[PDB]
């Protein structure tokens, strides 16, 4: 296992750490998330290419296209938590609570 | 929304579930999970209000994570073998990894936080729908690869999800939030029994969708929400009343009644693997469901609390509409416990 | 009457587990709604089965 | 000569937020009768 | 076929049926009014559909036999126990209060279904709107507790969050030196106990609040008791003014398909008018609630579904 | 009088009926275990001449 | 057996497609009825039981048991015809329905020649009572009973499953013949310590012991009348008849585990006996006094010799017919009175002499008289105690003075004495009343004439 | 303070209603007169008349299946026996010792 692939499970395991953290801005969550997409894109292209899986080369695209739905879905929540807020800062979701 | 639409998009989970359960590829099967999460979101937003928008972003929220770690498994486990069938995960660290993804998924403890607020923030219909249909692929995926999940984790997350059930569904009020908490505790109950046998976990899931399915209908049936209203239904309809509190007898594991047929037999399982500590921990716990269910038919039916003057001009009408199965839900969720061994029929 | 049967046998064995377990759903069920403590929880757990189970 | 049922002040301890109110959840006020917020 | 997601699917679509003289209308006036006769002339002349104003035993009207029920088992309240105490100690004044505002919910959802349902319009008395000014004239008189004007106000907020105010609001002005004559000319012996001081709260509550309210987002015709007598230039006046800053005109098939589904099945348009609030004047105590139910199932029509009365005479039981 | 008192008790055939189904399967039950009928080591006894089965 | 369940179930649909004027008379007819079809069971052999079925058994053990059961319904039934007046039809025939239903699970429970199933009974015969409890009950306090004795019985047989199906799993099969012939010694260690404290506590903790009896005085107090006779007459017996069933398989464990079972029931005793003295309820003196004599029986179990055997047998009937008896006297007392309270009314037999004659006979076999069963009974285990350890029969001459003490005690605060002036309200008793006693105190004097049929499986 | 003081709408609670009072010889079973005879008349002939007195008979007069007589006559027998041929009654020894197999100890 060389340096490359530890350097990008790293990214990843780093980029799900800021999605964990929650600071505010949900915008913020949903950079991490799609920046643990990137990684994930990155890990499995350089692992297919590596070992000429030439039917597997699909599997990128793929998952970038479903990935890039989920963001706009996303995105689309974000702006109607604004248009009942004014504002996206993460503390204001509390109405509902255990 | 409009019915056309709306039955596309059940249409839309219902195959999302599908492709999952009868597929044999991780990347479909990352696709069908991706595709009931998509179609999901706009079932929860039906009734517009900033309650349901909240519980539909917290709701997605914790599914894209755990879609993410799901994909991560999947990568590494392609890594260190390349194999794209859903079997044997070869790898330790993949296997931990997809393990914490479907307990996202699922909603087992610690990752139990999101059941009970996107439960109340969301409609009965939308939080039927949730807390039964969403359990089936995730499920299916764990029993398909139960032979490589470490018997330490999916233990321990089980107790813990127990443990959190019985002791959550104490507090609460609202029935929503009772019904949520009683999804977590009969899950650890249910994911207990997967590195035993998995057709307990089958049985376990028909028993737990029959018994929740009809509590969820009756709900629906006589308009509640809160305990209060619905200490207000006997005077109206009894009979769902009576019903009711049956029905809470059997959830709480009562013999002779159905409720009692999947803990006794999951028991059963363990005790033939020389688990004797863990089995008698869960009894003990459930309990704790046990009492609040009996609060619950206190408040309901065995007592007859104070009415309203308004409630006069309700015994005039009649429900307009009947929704079939309940009766038959009913029945099964209270009076199958003699056809136990059909279980054998590898449900 | 009073002391044994009144007082001490309902403090060990009912009292004590109602007490208990009351303590244990007001600690449990007390969540004030927050996701970024739900998720820093999310994280803790990820990194202790990390970490302790291999 | 009568058998005892619930009145209002038994009934009002299962209309709070939660049970077994506590110097925390004091300020916590119960859901709306529909599930709607007022929009502010 | 009962109205359905399904009959919506196939071919029921209500925006259709509506040709720009469904206008429903609410004709409210002050106490002993001519606006009863006005509403009707108003229908007729229209030829919408009149609704006559709401009573205690409005419900029993639409359920089983239109033959009103006992006073205990609807309602459980008297005007005449209003007029002749108003300050009752049993509470009478507010169950009477909610008994008439949910009646008047009720007849509001029938008329918006009918309306939905055939495309032809109606005409009302006082709606779930301009109800509050009998609640306002009874606080400030003292009748009612202020806990009591706030569980009011939650119920109908509730409850009337989700239905489309009228097209048109007529109003009919009366002096009150001028009523207080028409009711000592009615001679209803309860009446000429209303003090002068209650329909002075009832017109000023209209006027300050009511009015105002109904203008920025409706049209109001405000006609005194003259002009009000030549209906043929209310309705002029009703043909000449166009609605277009209502919700009306912002509403689709997919809202009225909605909304039709709410005004039927009337229990969920009832549902919020027994919310849990145990206030004394509407609560009953689990005894009394048990002994008046079981008293009503013994009535002649009310044991088993509007089809399944054997006492009544439906045939055929054992294959419905 | 007849065909008027059956519709008022006719609830009292119920539970002699339900013992005389209770005896036929108790019989229907026992004939079910008589893999030892006239095999036991203690009462093995020869039939009679007109004798089919020890027991029934 | 199914001719004895089979009318049994059809009682329910004979109950509600009754007229509504009519259904205590089917119900107490058909009750009757049944328990003369029972009274078959009776004639066991010395050799191993009556084997009906794959399924169902019948001793001379579960043959006392039984027939007290099918006898006790009618008896239920006359007494709850009399607060259930102004009660509507449908509610009634609910009534009707958990009192048959409890009587067919008691019935299914008591024969169950596989453990598994005994303990699925066993715990199915909790959910009518909880019901009976918390609907028809006059107190405030009937909720918090009814909780009580679900959890301290569900909690204590909870491990009991587990245990059983351990049992299942090593020894290969439940059924109580082949347990029985194929036993084998229990090994003095840990794990068997606990699979015999499974095992039992399950059982202890319904009889009840000492120390774990906190639910019974609620459930007596706060439930209806029939609900009191059913706990306290079969109920009860329950604990006592599985003890009996199960002990068969923790020997010789028992020899020396028994040690604080047994100081905590010898003592409990005298503490029980001492409470009732000073009580200021009627039905809570009587629910005391049960326990007591239910440590005595739980004593004489865990002595494990015959005499102990057929002295706990006689004992478990005599209590039952006893105790329901008491009860019922309580009831009318509290029906005319509406106070329950021992010294409220007062003088009663210059009122009411008949009932006064009920009152001090049931009394006396309480006291525990020559030549009635309870006296067997108790003898029975006094000297089988006295085997075991002469030092016992302090404890027992404590417990046989005190008994008497409060059973007249409770005689004459009631009957004796000069009468409350401000009470006029002390209607003639009834004829049900009258004859309710009768028949609760008639089958007492006559099983005194044939001890055999009450003395068990080691006669 | 103008509250009613009154916390809800109740019935009062009524009066127990005599059984005696409307109907002489109400033998308390029902307030039907007809039916609660009729009540009465079953439960004591079904009561006393049928179970307690033909059960008891029956009880009675069961047939010796505990095998008390043919344990009399067996003991007589082998009693009668064994003082006939001077053997020493009663065995020591439940099974004859040479069944028997003891493990050897050589000890
Ligand atoms: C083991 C398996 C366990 C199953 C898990 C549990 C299943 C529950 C999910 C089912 C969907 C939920 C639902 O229907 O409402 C809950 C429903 C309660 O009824 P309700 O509250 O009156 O419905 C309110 C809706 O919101 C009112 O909805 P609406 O106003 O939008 O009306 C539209 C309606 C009418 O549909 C149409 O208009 C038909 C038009 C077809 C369009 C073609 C487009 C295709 C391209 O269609 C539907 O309601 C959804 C039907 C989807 C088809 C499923 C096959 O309860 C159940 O359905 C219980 C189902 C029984 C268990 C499942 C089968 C037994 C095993
Ligand atoms: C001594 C043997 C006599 C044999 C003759 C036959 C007697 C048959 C009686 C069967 C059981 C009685 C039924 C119980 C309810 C009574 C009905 C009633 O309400 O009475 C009103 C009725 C009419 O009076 P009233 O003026 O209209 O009513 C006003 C008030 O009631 C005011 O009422 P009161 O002031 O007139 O008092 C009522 C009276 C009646 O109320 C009772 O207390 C009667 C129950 C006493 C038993 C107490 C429980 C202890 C366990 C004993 C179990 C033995 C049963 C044996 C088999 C019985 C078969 C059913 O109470 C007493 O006099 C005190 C009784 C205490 C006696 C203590 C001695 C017991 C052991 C004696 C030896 C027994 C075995 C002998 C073995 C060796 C010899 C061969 O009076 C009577 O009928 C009196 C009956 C005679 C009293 C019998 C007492 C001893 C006999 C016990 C069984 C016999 C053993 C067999 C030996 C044969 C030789
Ligand atoms: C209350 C208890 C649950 C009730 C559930 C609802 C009952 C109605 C369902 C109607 C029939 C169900 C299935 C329809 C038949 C056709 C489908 C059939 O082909 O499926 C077969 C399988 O048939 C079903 O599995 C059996 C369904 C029977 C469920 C009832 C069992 C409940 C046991 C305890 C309650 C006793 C019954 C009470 C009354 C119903 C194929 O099996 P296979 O693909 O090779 O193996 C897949 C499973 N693996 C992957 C784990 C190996
Ligand atoms: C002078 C005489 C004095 C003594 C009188 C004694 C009378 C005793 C009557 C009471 C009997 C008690 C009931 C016994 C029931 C147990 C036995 C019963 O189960 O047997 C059944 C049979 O029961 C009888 O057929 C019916 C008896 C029921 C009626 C008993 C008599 C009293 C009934 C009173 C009812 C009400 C009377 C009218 C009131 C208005 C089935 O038998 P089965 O298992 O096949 O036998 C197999 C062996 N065979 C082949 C040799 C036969
Ligand atoms: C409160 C109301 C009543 C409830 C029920 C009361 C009955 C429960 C009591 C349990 C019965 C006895 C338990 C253990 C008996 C074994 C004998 C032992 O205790 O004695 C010594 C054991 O030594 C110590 O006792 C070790 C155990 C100490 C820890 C146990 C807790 C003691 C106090 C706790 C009391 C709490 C009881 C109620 C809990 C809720 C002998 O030492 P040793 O010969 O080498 O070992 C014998 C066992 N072998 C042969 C298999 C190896
Ligand atoms: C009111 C004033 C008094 C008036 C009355 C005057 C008359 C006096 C008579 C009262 C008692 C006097 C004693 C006379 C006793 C003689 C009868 C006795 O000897 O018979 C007994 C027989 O009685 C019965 O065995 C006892 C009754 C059976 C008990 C069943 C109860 C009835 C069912 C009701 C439900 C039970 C609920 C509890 C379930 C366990 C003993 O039987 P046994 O000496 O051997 O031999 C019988 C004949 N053999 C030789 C052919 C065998
Ligand atoms: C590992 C953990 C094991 C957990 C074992 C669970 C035992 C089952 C009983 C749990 C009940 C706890 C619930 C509770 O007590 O809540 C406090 C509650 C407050 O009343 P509410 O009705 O909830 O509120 C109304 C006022 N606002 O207090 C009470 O009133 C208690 C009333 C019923 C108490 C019943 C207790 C009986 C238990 C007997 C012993 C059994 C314990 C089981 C374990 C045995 C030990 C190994
Ligand atoms: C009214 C309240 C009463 C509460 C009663 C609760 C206490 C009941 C007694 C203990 C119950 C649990 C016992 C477990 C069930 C028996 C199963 C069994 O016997 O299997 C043992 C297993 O034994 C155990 O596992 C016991 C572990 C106990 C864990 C739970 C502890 C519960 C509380 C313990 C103390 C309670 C004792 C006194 C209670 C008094 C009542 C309050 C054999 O183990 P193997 O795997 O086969 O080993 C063979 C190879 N060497
Ligand atoms: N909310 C209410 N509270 C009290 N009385 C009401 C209420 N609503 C309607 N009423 C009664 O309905 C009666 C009829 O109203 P009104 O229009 O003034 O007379 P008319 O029908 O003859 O024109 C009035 O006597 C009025 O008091």
């Amino acid at each position: 296992m060389p340096l490359v692939y530890m350097n990008i499970i790293m990214a990843f395991a780093i980029a799900l750490a800021g999605l964990l953290m929650y600071r505010s801005h949900l915008m913020s969550s949903l950079l991490c998330l799609e920046g643990m997409m990137l990684s994930l894109f990155i890990m499995s292209t350089l692992i297919i290419l590596n070992t000429h899986f030439t039917l597997a080369n699909m599997m990128p695209i793929i998952l970038l296209v479903f990935a890039a739905c989920e963001a706009a879905l996303g995105l689309s929540l974000l702006v109607m938590v604004s248009n009942t807020y004014g504002t996206d800062y993460v503390q204001n979701l509390n109405l509902l609570q255990c | 929304m409009n019915p056309i639409i709306y039955t596309t998009l059940i249409m839309t989970v219902m195959s999302g579930t599908m492709l999952v359960m009868i597929s044999s590829h991780w990347l479909l099967i990352w696709i069908g999970f991706e595709m009931n999460l998509l179609a999901m979101i706009p079932v929860l937003m039906k009734n517009f209000n900033p309650r349901a928008t909240e519980a539909a972003t917290k709701y997605f929220l914790t599914q894209a994570t755990a879609s993410m770690m799901l994909m991560m498994a999947i990568i590494i486990n392609l890594l260190y073998s390349g194999q794209w069938t859903i079997t044997k995960m070869f790898n330790p660290v993949a296997m931990t990894m997809m393990t914490m993804a479907l307990a996202m998924k699922l909603g087992l403890s610690p990752f139990h936080f999101w059941v009970p607020e996107v439960t109340q923030g969301i409609s009965l219909q939308a939080g039927l729908l949730l807390l039964t249909w969403q359990k089936l692929a995730p499920l299916s995926v764990l029993c398909q690869i139960s032979q490589s999940i470490n018997p330490n984790l999916m233990l321990t997350m089980a107790m813990l999800s127990i443990l959190i059930g019985g002791w959550g569904g104490l507090n609460q009020t609202q029935l929503r939030k009772i019904m949520a908490y009683s999804s977590i505790a009969h899950m650890g109950w249910m994911t207990a029994v997967l590195p035993y046998n998995t057709t307990m976990t089958i049985l376990n899931l028909l028993i737990y969708i029959t018994m929740t399915l009809a509590m969820f209908m009756l709900l629906i049936h006589s308009s509640a929400t809160t305990t209060l209203s619905l200490s207000h239904t006997w005077n109206k309809m009894p009979v769902i009343t009576s019903l009711m509190m049956v029905t809470l007898l059997s959830m709480g594991g009562l013999p002779p009644l159905s409720g009692f047929m999947p803990k006794w037999m999951i028991i059963q399982e363990m005790t033939k693997n020389e688990s004797i500590i863990m089995p008698t921990l869960m009894a003990m716990t459930a309990l704790l469901n046990l009492y609040f269910y009996m609060r619950l038919a206190y408040s309901s039916s065995l007592t007859m609390f104070p009415s309203t003057n308004n409630m006069k001009m309700k015994w005039q009408f009649e429900h307009t509409k009947q929704m079939k199965l309940l009766p038959t839900m009913i029945v099964l969720s209270t009076l199958v416990l003699p056809m136990t061994p059909a279980l054998s029929s590898l449900n | 009457s009073s002391l044994l049967d009144l007082i001490w046998l309902e403090t060990i064995l009912p009292k004590t587990t109602s007490f208990i377990q009351m303590k244990m759903s007001i600690m449990v069920s007390n969540q004030k709604g927050l996701i970024k403590l739900y998720f820093l929880s999310f994280l803790i757990t990820i990194m202790i089965s990390m970490t302790l189970f291999n | 000569a009568r058998q005892w049922q619930p009145d209002v002040e038994w009934a009002e301890q299962f209309g709070g937020a939660v049970m077994y109110p506590t110097k925390e959840t004091a300020h916590w006020k119960p859901p709306p009768w529909n599930d709607v917020d007022p929009p502010k | 076929l009962q109205y359905g997601p399904l009959a919506f699917v196939l071919g029921e679509r209500t925006t259709r049926k509506l040709t720009e003289t469904s206008k429903v209308i609410t004709v409210d006036g002050n106490i002993c009014s001519g606006k009863g006769r006005l509403a009707r002339e108003i229908a007729e002349k229209l030829g919408l559909r009149h609704f006559p104003e709401a009573g205690i035993h409005y419900a029993d009207s639409t359920t089983g036999d239109g033959k009103p029920l006992d006073v205990q088992l609807s309602g459980n309240c008297s005007l005449e126990k209003f007029y002749d105490d108003p300050k009752s100690n049993d509470g009478n004044s507010y169950r009477l209060q909610s008994w008439l505002y949910a009646s008047r919910l009720l007849q509001y959802a029938d008329a918006l279904e009918h309306l939905l349902s055939t495309g032809q319009g109606v005409v009302l008395e006082r709606s779930i709107y301009s109800d509050f000014v009998f609640l306002e004239a009874m606080y400030r008189q003292g009748f009612i507790r202020k806990q009591c004007v706030e569980h009011y106000n939650e119920v109908k907020k509730v409850t009337a969050c989700e239905y489309l105010p009228p097209h048109v609001v007529v109003y009919v002005d009366v002096p009150v030196p001028e009523i207080q004559s028409r009711i000592q000319k009615k001679g209803n012996p309860h009446e000429m106990k209303i003090t002068a001081a209650y329909l002075q709260d009832i017109e000023n509550a209209y006027k300050k609040t009511f009015l105002p309210e109904m203008s920025e987002k409706c049209e109001v015709l405000q006609y005194s008791a003259r002009e009000a007598e030549d209906a043929e230039k209310v309705v002029e006046d009703i043909e000449y003014l166009k609605c277009d800053k209502g919700p009306w005109p912002d509403q689709d098939d997919r809202t009225f398909h909605r909304l039709r589904m709410l005004v039927q099945n009337k229990l969920e348009v009832l549902n919020y008018t027994t919310i849990p609030v145990y206030l004394p004047e509407i609560t009953i105590g689990a005894h009394q609630s048990d002994r008046v139910f079981q008293k009503f199932t013994e009535l002649p029509g009310r044991k088993y579904s509007p089809g399944y009365n054997e006492d009544v005479g439906d045939k055929w039981i054992w294959l419905k | 009088n007849v065909l008027q008192i059956v519709r008022d008790h006719w609830v009292h055939i119920l539970v002699p009926v339900g013992f005389v189904f209770g005896c036929y399967l108790d019989r229907r039950s026992d004939e079910k275990l008589t893999a030892f009928r006239n095999k036991s080591l203690l009462f093995k006894r020869e039939l009679r001449p007109n004798e089919e089965v020890t027991w029934k | 057996m199914l001719k004895i369940i089979i009318p049994t179930t059809m009682l329910l649909p004979m109950t509600w497609m009754s007229k509504h004027n009519m259904i205590w008379i089917n119900a107490t007819v058909h009750s009757l009825l049944i328990s003369l079809i029972s009274l078959s069971l009776l004639n066991q052999l010395g050799e191993n039981s009556l084997n009906f079925s794959l399924t169902f058994f019948s001793d001379s053990l579960s043959a006392p048991l039984l027939v007290l059961t099918t006898w006790l319904l009618p008896l239920m039934l006359m007494a709850s015809q009399s607060h259930l007046s102004k009660e509507t039809t449908t509610r009634k025939k609910l009534y009707i329905t958990m009192l048959i239903l409890l009587q067919l699970f008691l019935i299914m429970t008591f024969t169950a020649t596989e453990l598994i199933l005994f303990y699925i009974l066993f715990e199915a015969t909790l959910v009518p009572t909880l019901i009976i409890i918390t609907r028809w009950g006059n107190q405030t306090e009937r909720l918090n009973a009814g909780l009580y004795f679900l959890f301290y019985t569900l909690a204590g047989s909870l491990p009991l499953l587990v245990a059983l199906v351990y049992i299942q799993n090593t020894t290969g099969s439940l059924n109580f013949l082949i347990i029985h012939y194929w036993s084998h010694p229990l090994s003095n260690s840990w794990s068997n310590i606990f699979m015999w404290l499974a095992c039992i506590m399950a059982f202890m903790v319904k009889m009840p012991l000492y120390g774990l009896h906190l639910w019974l005085p609620k459930a007596h107090v706060e439930a209806p009348i029939a609900g009191s006779m059913v706990l306290a007459a079969v109920l009860l017996k329950l604990g006592g008849y599985g003890m009996m069933r199960i002990t068969t398989i923790l020997n010789p464990l028992t020899n020396y585990m028994a040690y604080p079972f047994l100081m905590l029931s010898m003592w409990g005793m005298i503490m029980t006996s001492s409470i009732c003295l000073r009580q200021t309820d009627l039905k809570s003196l009587i629910a005391y006094s049960s326990v007591s004599h239910m440590a005595l029986v739980i004593v004489a179990i865990m002595i494990q010799t015959p005499w102990s055997f057929m002295g706990a047998t006689a004992l478990m009937i005599a209590h039952g017919l006893t105790s329901s008896m008491l009860f019922c006297l309580a009831n009318t007392n509290y029906e005319r009175v509406h106070s329950r309270t021992m010294i409220l009314a007062r003088g009663l037999q210059t009122l009411l002499p008949l009932m006064a004659t009920w009152w001090l006979v049931a009394s006396l076999t309480n006291l525990a008289l020559p030549p009635s069963i309870n006296l067997i009974g108790e003898l029975f285990i006094i000297t089988a105690s006295f085997s075991w350890s002469n030092i016992t029969i302090i404890l027992m001459g404590m417990n046989m003075m005190i008994t008497a003490l409060y059973s007249l005690y409770m005689l004459i605060t009631t009957q004796r004495g000069k009468y409350t002036h401000h009470i006029n309200n002390i209607k003639p008793s009834f004829t049900r009343e009258n004859a309710l006693m009768a028949l609760h105190i008639l089958p007492l004097l006559l099983l005194t004439l044939n001890p055999k049929m009450i003395l068990g499986p080691l006669y | 303070p103008p509250e009613p003081t009154i916390r809800l709408q109740e019935d009062p609670d009524p009066e127990d209603e005599n059984l005696y009072e409307k109907n002489p010889d109400s033998h308390g079973y029902d307030k039907d007169p007809i039916v609660d005879l009729w009540n009465m008349r079953v439960v004591f002939f079904f009561g006393f008349s049928i179970v307690l007195v033909l059960g008891s008979t029956f009880v009675a007069y069961l047939p010796d299946y505990r095998m008390q007589e043919w344990a009399r006559r067996e003991a007589e027998r082998l009693v009668k026996y064994r003082e006939a041929n001077g053997l020493p009654l009663m065995e020591s020894n439940c099974f004859d010792p040479n069944k028997i197999q003891l493990p050897e100890d050589e000890d």
